[PDB]
């Protein structure tokens, strides 16, 4: 009647763009980048393990000197740390222990948690009085937070388990835009180099690019085969990848609007719980729940390198700013810094 | 952020006093706490400090042994225990705040100061010029020099830049020779290529006149210059 | 009856994702290439800096 040749129309409209996106595609990303010269093994070692945490870790963003970072864990801890010195600047006490994810403001002034509490706490690190305390609590999510990051030191992006994306304004503690369009709890976030758009995975295997100034989605990708884990932003922000749970990644083109690679060996059936791309968007790495940590060559989705040594299902992962180092944290409440040596 | 000193006075030579900072508005248990005289109408001078909870004490050569530093947590008051107190002892005792860790800036507040009256290897830092003449509206350089290097193997050169402002306290401007203290404004500004320092003011106000310090933090004990004075 | 106008926000939705300009894969993927080869040497993973030059040594 109505709601039937509605739904008929829509499967038309997605038809129509799924033929688009068949007809703009000449090749793929294999025979354009079949020539070019291999990575090679990347042999890398662990310099510093910054011990101290005493529960899983499930997240941890690096500064944006590359040389603080702050890990989260389920300790109920909050902890920057001195990579270059393996230090502890701060260990700020959560209010809630289920923490999924942490933040740092590119200024460095301010960081970020939230987890099961729906709850994006921010912590103000510089102050008058010497200490770190909570400046803003911010709430309207319904589920739980998955990730979270800054656009200014006082606009911030949540992504929650409630389907829905958020842009908050700190000062004031209100959602200024709230994102809609997602079937499945949105587990990751990866902000625009450019800042000006940002892509969001969900659950139900799709990821969706939106506009924070607009406030609605404007593309969407599929391809995956179960939920989509992690999400990163390629270094010039015209593509990302996606690190699912059926054991592959993908690359999508944001002009070309569809997937360019994928990132899948039948030795690996764990997921990939997070991925970071190199600062030259070279080397893609993806931690696997197998307890290692790939690095997956981009251009050419050939496996060279492992980072073995973790003992646990590896939660994150974060590749400096300048690309210098590649921190990798995991359940076992142990974070590992990482950079090649020739 | 407050601290308030008391116990000076006028004592006997040989006799004992006993020096109490009274810390509030901060979490004085997280922050390192100093003590630095001022002899009258001279420079500032190191003389001792306690760490964050206690572990680490220093005394300046001049002094160790003879006075002892503690600090109560609880209480928020930090002691200076003075004993066979000298005619050189009688100067203008500061307490100082600094907490260490990665970009921190230490000796950022300074408390008023409480004046004690006694009747009757380290490196050396020059400040070549005692008095400079200015005028609001133009630019002035403050030289400061050191007899060692002062730039570390890490890469950060331990100098601090201190203001006094006449019947005040010493205010840091610059901490690690560039960076600029909060609530300084921005027209200062540091430079130093180790061992020579300077520090410019783009535009005076009336406000910038006093005494201008530089003082290393490279290793113990702590050594303050002359200091250049600012008049109009 | 929520349904009619979930599935009219879902078919606006589509008809603001199907209008727009896409550009070929020919001409996507190799913008991929440019720039990693313009970063190649910046990379201090893909191409190690020396010993010497790493902070974390």
């Amino acid at each position: 009647s109505e709601l039937d040749q509605l739904r008929q129309e829509a499967e038309q409209l997605k038809n129509q763009i799924r033929d688009a996106r068949k007809a703009c595609a000449d090749a793929t990303l294999s025979q354009i980048t079949n020539n070019i010269d291999p990575v090679g093994r990347i042999q890398m070692r662990t310099r510093r393990t910054l011990r101290g945490h005493l529960a899983k870790i499930y997240a941890m963003h690096w500064g944006t000197d590359s040389r603080l970072l702050v890990s989260a864990s389920q300790d109920g801890k909050l902890i920057i740390w001195d990579s270059y010195t393996t230090n502890k600047v701060h260990a700020i006490p959560l209010r809630s222990s289920w923490v999924m994810t942490c933040a740092y403001a590119p200024s460095g002034n301010y960081v970020a948690c939230g987890g099961l509490d729906n709850i994006c706490s921010i912590y103000n690190l510089k102050t008058r009085e010497g200490n770190v305390r909570v400046s803003r609590e911010l709430a309207g999510h319904t589920g739980y937070l998955s990730c979270c990051r800054f656009l200014d030191d006082n606009q911030i992006v949540t992504s929650s388990g409630d389907t829905t994306c958020a842009l908050w304004d700190i000062e004031t503690g209100q959602q200024t835009t709230t994102f809609t369009g997602h079937t499945g709890d949105v587990m990751s976030l990866s902000l625009a180099p450019d800042t000006r758009l940002f892509v969001s995975g969900a659950c139900d295997a799709s990821a969706k690019l939106w506009d924070v100034r607009e406030g609605m989605c404007r593309q969407t990708f599929t391809g995956h085969e179960s939920d989509i884990n992690a999400i990163c932003f390629f270094p010039n922000g015209n593509a990302f990848a996606t690190g699912s749970d059926d054991a592959t990644c993908r690359l999508f083109d944001l002009r070309a609007d569809q997937e360019l690679m994928t990132y899948s060996h039948d030795n690996i059936i764990c997921g990939i719980t997070s991925v970071s791309f190199s600062k030259s968007g070279r080397l893609l790495l993806a931690g696997y729940d197998d307890f290692n940590c790939n690095v997956w060559d981009a251009l050419k989705a050939d496996r060279a390198g492992v980072l073995a040594g973790h003992d646990n299902r590896v939660s994150c992962l974060g590749v400096t700013d300048d690309g210098m180092a590649v921190a990798t944290g995991s359940w076992d409440s142990f974070l590992k810094i990482w950079n090649g040596s020739s | 952020v407050q601290l308030v000193e008391s116990g000076g006075g006028l004592v006997q030579p040989g006799g004992s006093r006993k020096l109490s900072c009274s810390a509030s508005g901060f979490a004085f248990s997280s922050f390192g706490m100093h003590w630095v005289r001022q002899a009258p109408e001279k420079g500032l001078e190191w003389v001792a400090y306690i760490s964050s909870g206690s572990g680490t004490i220093y005394y300046a050569d001049t002094v160790k042994g003879r006075f002892t530093i503690s600090r109560d947590d609880p209480k928020n008051t930090l002691f200076l225990q003075m004993t066979s107190l000298r005619s050189e002892d009688t100067a203008m005792y500061y307490c100082v705040r600094s907490i260490y860790y990665y970009g921190s800036s230490p000796f950022d507040f300074w408390g008023q100061g409480t004046t004690l009256t006694v009747s009757a290897a380290d490196i050396v830092m020059t400040q070549a010029t005692s008095s400079v003449p200015v005028t609001p509206g133009e630019s002035v350089s403050i030289s400061c020099r050191s007899s060692k290097s002062l730039l570390h193997s890490n890469g950060n050169t331990y100098l601090y830049w201190f203001l006094q402002r006449p019947g005040q306290s010493p205010q840091l401007l610059i901490y690690r020779m560039s960076n600029l203290a909060s609530g300084v404004p921005d027209r200062f500004s540091g430079s130093g290529s180790g061992t020579a320092f300077t520090l410019t003011i783009s535009r005076l106000e009336a406000e910038d006149v006093g005494v201008y310090y530089c003082m290393q933090h490279l290793e113990y004990p702590l050594t303050f210059g002359a200091g250049t004075k600012l008049e109009l | 009856t929520a349904s009619i106008a979930q599935a009219r926000k879902l078919v606006e939705q589509l008809k603001m994702e199907a209008n727009i300009d896409r550009i070929k894969v020919s001409k996507a993927a190799a913008d991929l290439m440019a720039y990693c080869e313009a970063h190649a040497k910046e990379d201090p993973l893909l191409t190690p800096v020396p010993a010497s030059e790493n902070p974390f040594r």
